[PDB]
């Protein structure tokens, strides 16, 4: 779960 | 045993691909607390901004946005490398208490939110409602950014490999190849799944 | 109208973790067909085990197996880079056809499940309790496996980028990283969120002459 | 989403  | 404070909604952070994360499911009983460690999307990126967010849906964009806040700092790194955990605490009094700490810099930002906070208990069905009303077209958008990262992680790792073989790679081999990546991530932006894994087919 | 031949739990496949992906979920009306592009989780990964289940638990080894086949002839390429599609289609019969499709190589392999098959209307209602009784130790191994898969996508990151600057890397740092990623490849292997996570960032706090 |  990647975020930006 | 008579009665119990439970969550209205889940509650969550926005992620990668619009979508949402929930960190605490509806109707926890609440005092509790859940992490979960995330990361980056892109190469060198220093900064994760945790989106706080309150809803069913699927698009963190139909949810409730709680506040949001940043955790910079983070050293340089290979995307999907930098171990940030988001942290998601709402204690007996229904205060929730959002942090997010870089797992090796150990730099950390914190948001609190106050109870009152929220949709109130009409947007709470509401909300409900529309989760059910369109489970469905949610069901959608899952698949469709599950692929459309998985199209992203493609994108780079071609892009990537190019290097790890730049001169390696014959001309319309190469150039056939920059001239695909063009094309798939112009339909990551787009919402066609049956497009953006043709894309992906292409290359 | 007045009846709707519908679907009474879940069904998907397993995939990295143990876990189990759901291509059709619970109640769906049956007429429905679903995709979903899946990859491979090693490197130079030749074949995938499409393997099916019928459950709403978080563990493919707590739901119900349907059947298993393998699509094998995927040329080697980079882990995560494969693309194979599994397509869950069950027609009006309630007939179940799970197919996977290797997106470039073409090749394709297919198993048909008759509706007979599954969980009877008691094993029906048997899982979907326990879903439910189990619903938060199931929340427990969604988080550790999300987890778990996290530090195996470093081990390995870690591992790779240890050759694109061999020498460049400094003994005590290069050894002191080596040493990590055995205690975390362990870890992966035993289930504690919190340790996976420990040596996570040790291995983080010591490969960082290379971050 | 990966498989062995």
């Amino acid at each position: 779960r990647l975020l930006l | 045993v008579l009665l119990l404070d439970v969550t209205p909604l889940s509650l969550g952070i926005e992620t990668m691909g619009g979508v949402m994360t929930t960190l605490i499911a509806k109707n926890t009983t609440i005092p509790t607390k859940h992490s979960q460690v995330f990361s980056t999307a892109e190469d060198n990126q220093s900064a994760v901004s945790i989106h706080v967010l309150q809803g069913e849906r699927k698009r963190a964009a139909d949810n409730k946005s709680l506040g949001q806040f940043n955790l910079d700092g983070i050293n340089p790194a290979p995307r999907g490398m930098p171990q940030i955990e988001v942290t998601f605490d709402i204690d007996a009094d229904g205060i929730l208490h959002v942090s997010a700490k870089d797992k090796n810099s150990g730099k950390e930002q914190k948001i609190t939110i106050k109870a009152s906070s929220g949709l109130n208990e009409d947007e709470i069905q509401k909300m409900v409602r529309d989760a059910e009303a369109n489970a469905e077209a949610d069901r959608k958008f899952e698949e469709l950014v599950q692929t459309r990262n998985q199209g992203d992680h493609l994108l780079h790792s071609t892009r990537k490999q190019v290097e790890e073989a730049g001169d390696k790679l014959p001309a319309d081999d190469k150039t056939a190849i920059e001239s695909a990546l063009t094309a798939l991530e112009t339909a990551l932006k787009g919402e066609d799944k049956a497009a953006i894994e043709a894309k992906m087919q292409e290359l």
